[PDB]
């Protein structure tokens, strides 16, 4: 029925209209300063005027860093382009790393557009070259009340004749894109053959010409890849071009200049609009100093939207360096341009509260004494261990045909499962690397 | 006016049972952008040649 | 439809009645569902009513249950 | 109508020098660094001098001191029509393009060439369109009267023009622009446009371009889309030689003239020794642009070597280049720059709050206050007041911790996080 993995318990940050973080709201406990800072980011990005600022989360394991990322993503909404990312995947084997960085930065920028398409439909009565002739064909579409003839381009007619359409075939044809598609045969010819694989469909209703506005959203990266290389086509030259190069290539600076100029013209027209995005990169400490020194310039850009980072280390050596040991594995030059949100760990009461909340969303019922147990051993080992053991305890209750997780259930669960500490301890007494 | 309410009730009835309010499901047509930045430079390339 | 044949026909080949929509159903639903309810019926009649959630149908049905379904004049939420 | 947002360099528009290279203390958003701004004027006179080439200048200094701001202000001072290139040292490091030819292309893109071409344009409102032809034999003879404020002339149009006029739908009242050589048609408005003057207007069309574009075009027939997509690489040097000779003869006969561009390279301390030697040898090129170095790193080991060269660069590069540095900022410089931030991003910060932000910027860092002034906007408007007070600044300071504060916090919380070995304690008991 329901699916979850350490998350989906977040329905929002859980603030008020005044910006004060409620103690328990949106399935959140503690981190009041962190939640208020996240709301500061919320009304930073709602202003959509700021650009080029970096905010990272400083916290250890189980500190709710990526949980806070899920919270901010949830409160951002579908319209706001949020792009989660992992600091390890930025390493690319086919293209340079900085190209991937700029690619995801351009992905972060989204922009709503409005457009109207022209729709033609009906049954074609003639497929004949005009006449002393050239590769053009007149086509006459017959709808329920639409009756028009159309002369078409050689390429679109080539796509038409590759669609194997004929007289008595109702088709769906667009004017702007030019994509061809046959709906089928008219029901008037259903009786003509007693049996036929081809299915008969009614004549299109209404008039052949149609109009409608489209408010579809598109990121600037999608436009850049659209005008960088062709995307689709029903004519042979389209596949020729696509198969000429399937390799992804970098983007020139002048290409970015022209795409931002054209989108500036479109937004000046009064139709286009722009909305910044949020970039979340997991374990930014995992990437190399090369990306750091490229971001030293990338942060100083103009259209570069707000980026959120996270780390799980302290006074550690920077990747690609020997003597450059820095906090969070981030060199000082970038941290001068970085702002930090401090996080805090969780003690017994809030650990118990989060476990019982995620058990409620887990649709598992835990008795009070078993709640006390999971509060107990969820502290001297980790909260994550009790979080994992929640489901096996419920299933062990189910096997005993009981709907309540009891102290005995968690007892056998912890007896037949060992944590990292127990694994290390039993590794201490090893005959042959046990 | 209650006739506005009756009208709204009719659209509610005709949209709730089935998406029959003008029943326009987008065919997901692509953007047909006509800038063609290559056209802004084909003239320059021709002059160079 | 409600006004097509759900008035006086004597159909007796079925045992189930399904109502897709009934905006004004203090009376019409009764005869519509009992059209199949005929003497030549050897089995019980199952009546299925279609309602949605957070819509006009749910509000109308719940308020009719609240007031024992006397008469609906104003529908709002 | 450029699309610009608030940025760390969007405030400055021009250096703000004098005729005698005298920098005004507060000019065009650029403040302080009198010697640096005088050197900026010197490199200006270099770049619009045009008679010198192959000059390398080094700009160094402490972090966050605005050397990048100095370069951005210099670029703004150059203005339009001057080819300027700004890039960091990480973009060159690529696998499809080796470092050496990438740097060659970086040099090549810098210098631009002006091309002046005369065009024949026919622009006037149409009266009617009448095309003679055959029903099945062709024999197209198109005619259409063209009118303006001072002529009413009938024109017999050739096959190409009327084929185009059949391609694009036009009506009698529509106005179109006709060029004789190309034969293309451009219509913009309907009786919207009020054409005037002579039909046979003889106006030139001037096109600027770097020699990189012509090099890529001549390298390959696919070079058009190659430069439009960047998937070029390893152009034969004989093409470079022939194109250099061709532009040389063009210069002597004067049909086209070159514009020596400006190259900006950042983070040269992370540059490789092979690239250093390539720069050392390519500086002697006659077509060598004026390039400045932006090294934010001091004494460090040059990449590819185990030797800790000063300024992170080998002395061979430093010998054939001049070096200037930048200094710190006294508290009044911080005051001025934060005032420029407040006016640029529209912050009505309180005077006492302004002083508190000035102090916090002075002791900690400039960019910390530069972001605090931005966050103070929403910290104030959340209580619905346009002005920003001292309590908002203190709230921003306590909410968003500082780098030194985080360093201290982790120094007594080493066990909270992982170490160099990676060990970390998660249990709260024993
Ligand atoms: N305020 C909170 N309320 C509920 N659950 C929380 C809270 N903070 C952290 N958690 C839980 O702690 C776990 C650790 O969060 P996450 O950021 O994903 O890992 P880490 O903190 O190690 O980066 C998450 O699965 C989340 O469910
Ligand atoms: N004289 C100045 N006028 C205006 N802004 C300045 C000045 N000096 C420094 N700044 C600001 O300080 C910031 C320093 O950033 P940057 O130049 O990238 O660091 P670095 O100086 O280490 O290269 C710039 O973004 C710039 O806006
Ligand atoms: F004919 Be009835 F009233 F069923
Ligand atoms: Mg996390
Ligand atoms: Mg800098």
């Amino acid at each position: 029925v329901t699916r979850t993995a350490a998350h989906t318990h977040i329905k929002g940050l859980g603030l008020d209209e005044s910006g004060v973080a409620k103690r328990v709201e949106g399935g959140f406990v503690g981190q009041i300063e962190a939640r208020e800072a996240c709301g500061v980011i919320v009304d930073l990005i709602k202003a959509k005027k700021m650009s080029g600022r970096a905010i990272l989360l400083a916290g250890g394991p189980s500190t709710g860093k990526t949980a806070l990322a899920l919270a901010i993503s949830q409160e951002l909404g579908p319209k706001v382009p949020f792009c989660p990312l992992v600091g390890s995947e930025l390493y690319s084997v086919e293209v340079k790393k900085t190209e991937t960085l700029m690619e995801n930065f351009r992905r972060a920028i989204g922009l709503r557009i409005k457009e109207t398409k022209e729709v033609y439909e009906g049954e074609v009565t003639e497929l004949t070259p005009e006449d002393k002739t050239i590769s053009h064909v007149i086509v006459g579409l017959k709808s329920a009340k639409g009756t028009k003839t159309l002369r078409l381009d050689p390429t679109i007619y080539e796509s038409i004749q590759r669609e194997k359409v004929s007289i008595g075939d109702v088709i769906y044809i667009e004017a702007n894109t030019g994509a061809v598609k046959r709906v089928g045969r008219s029901d008037a010819y259903a009786t003509e053959f007693d049996l036929e694989t081809e299915e008969y469909v009614p004549l299109p209703k209404g008039e052949v010409h149609k109009k409608k506005e489209i408010v579809q959203d598109v990121t600037l990266h999608d436009l850049d890849v659209a005008n960088a290389r062709p995307q689709g086509g029903q004519d042979v030259i389209s596949m020729m071009g696509q198969l000429l190069k399937p390799k992804k290539t970098e983007i020139t600076e002048k290409l970015r200049q022209e795409v931002n100029k054209v989108v500036a013209k479109y937004i000046d027209q009064g139709v286009a609009e722009l909305i910044p995005g949020v970039l979340f990169i997991d374990e930014v400490n995992m990437l190399d100093i090369e990306i750091f020194t490229y971001l030293n310039k990338a942060l100083e850009s103009n259209i570069a939207p707000v980026v959120v980072l996270a780390s799980n280390r302290g006074m550690t050596t920077v990747r690609g360096t020997e003597d450059v040991i820095s906090p969070h594995g981030v060199p000082p030059d970038l941290i001068d341009r970085l702002l930090i949100v401090r996080t805090l760990p969780y003690d017994k009461d809030e650990i118990r509260t989060i476990i019982e909340r995620r058990a409620t969303v887990e649709r598992l019922q835990v008795e009070s004494s078993a709640l006390d147990l999971l509060a107990t051993m969820g502290t001297e080992t980790s909260l994550r261990y009790a979080l994992q053991l929640l489901a096996p305890c419920g299933i062990l209750a189910q096997t005993s045909n009981r709907k309540e997780i009891v102290v005995n259930d968690v007892n056998e669960a912890k007896l037949l499962f060992l944590d990292a500490k127990r694994s290390t301890k039993i590794l201490e007494t090893s005959a042959n690397y046990l | 006016n209650f006739m506005s309410i009756v009208n709204c009730l009719m659209q509610l009835r005709k949209v709730c049972n089935h998406p029959n309010l003008f029943e326009v499901r987008p065919i997901l047509t692509s953007f047909v952008l006509e800038h063609c930045v290559a056209s802004d430079y084909k003239d320059v390339e021709r002059t160079l040649l | 439809s409600s006004r097509s044949g759900g008035l006086g026909i004597n159909l007796t080949g079925a045992d189930t009645v399904i109502f897709y929509d009934s905006d004004w159903n203090p009376a019409m639903d009764k005869q519509c569902q009992d059209r199949c309810h005929r003497i030549g019926q050897t089995r019980d009649v199952h009546i299925y009513r279609f309602v949605s959630e957070h819509t006009i149908e749910s509000n109308i049905l719940k308020k009719a249950n609240q007031k024992r379904q006397l008469d609906n004049v104003v529908i709002q939420e | 109508k450029s699309l610009s947002l608030i940025a760390a360099h969007s405030h400055i528009t021009g250096l703000g020098l004098d005729e005698n290279l005298q920098p005004r203390p507060t000019s065009e958003g650029m403040v302080g660094q009198l010697q640096a701004r005088r050197a900026a004027g010197v490199i200006l006179k270099m770049v619009q001098n045009g008679t010198i080439a192959g000059r390398a200048v080094l700009v160094a200094g402490p972090p966050s001191t605005g050397k990048t701001a100095l370069a951005m202000g210099v670029s703004q001072s150059l203005g339009k029509d001057v080819p300027f290139t700004a890039i960091a040292g990480s973009e060159i490091f690529s696998l499809e393009l080796s470092k050496t030819e990438a740097l060659t292309q970086a040099f090549r893109k810098s210098i631009g060439i002006k091309i002046k071409e005369e065009t024949e344009l026919i622009e006037g409102e149409v009266v009617e369109i009448q095309i003679d032809r055959s029903i099945t034999g062709g024999h197209k003879q198109g005619k259409l009267t063209i009118k303006t404020t001072d002529m009413e002339t009938i024109y017999e149009l050739g096959n190409k023009m009327i084929d185009g006029l059949t391609k694009e739908k036009v009506l009698a009242g529509d106005v179109i622009s006709i060029d004789k050589a190309s034969g293309k048609i451009t219509k913009l408005g309907r009786s919207v446009q009020c054409p005037e003057g002579e039909l046979q207007k003889r106006k030139t069309v001037v096109h600027t371009v770097s020699l990189h574009e012509i090099d890529v075009i001549n390298s390959r027939t696919q070079g058009f889309l190659a430069l439009f997509t960047g998937d070029t690489g390893e152009i034969r040097s004989e093409v470079r030689d022939q194109i250099n000779t061709k532009v040389a003869e063009w210069k002597e006969e004067g049909k086209a003239e070159i514009v020596p561009g400006v190259l900006f390279i950042d983070e040269v301390h992370m540059l490789d020794i092979e690239c250093f030697s390539f720069i050392n040898r390519a500086l002697e090129d006659e077509f060598a642009p004026i390039v400045m170095m932006a090294t934010n790193r001091g004494v460090s080991k040059t990449r590819g070597t185990n030797y800790k060269s000063p300024h992170g660069l080998p002395l061979d590069l430093l010998d054939r280049s001049i070096i200037i540095t930048t200094k710190s900022y006294n508290e009044q410089e911080i005051k001025t720059i934060l005032s420029i931030r407040a006016q640029e991003e529209e912050v009505e910060l309180s005077s006492d709050a302004l002083d508190l932000l000035t102090k916090t910027g002075v002791e900690t860092s400039l960019r910390y206050s530069s972001n605090l002034i931005s966050v103070a906007q929403q910290i104030a408007m959340k209580r619905k007041n346009n002005t920003v007070e001292v309590e908002d600044v203190k709230r921003a300071y306590l909410l968003f911790l500082d780098s030194a504060r985080s360093v201290k916090y982790v120094q007594e919380n080493e066990s909270q996080y992982i170490d160099d070995q990676g060990n970390v304690q998660i249990s709260i008991a024993k």
